């Protein structure tokens, strides 16, 4: 929806089951029990 | 459901012109100065 002529930009963490939004996207619980504050919690998480 | 309706009229009284319109300021640009190209083949014209 911003630079339309293209699909993305980051081909490892903009796919579902990629290597970044499983990693970042706490509804998979891989960093769960960790109780760490990771500030990508909001960039890639879909909301409520 | 009373179908209120006031058949009016109105008649100018100008010998050159008694109202100007001057377009001077601007809002928001409504459509996007973005890349947007045309597929003509939406025309079922021509000889195929």
């Amino acid at each position: 929806v911003a630079y339309t002529d293209r699909a993305t930009l980051n081909p490892w963490a903009s796919q579902k089951h990629s290597y970044g939004d499983r990693l970042y996207n706490g509804t998979y619980n891989l960093t769960g029990a960790s109780p760490i504050y990771s500030p990508c919690f909001k960039f890639f998480t879909p909301a409520e | 459901n009373f179908t209120l309706t006031q058949p009016r009229a109105h008649v100018d009284l100008g010998v050159g012109y008694t109202a100007v319109c001057a377009t001077a300021a601007l809002r928001c640009p409504l459509t996007d100065m973005g890349n947007t190209a045309q597929n003509l083949f939406f025309s079922r014209g021509g000889v195929p």
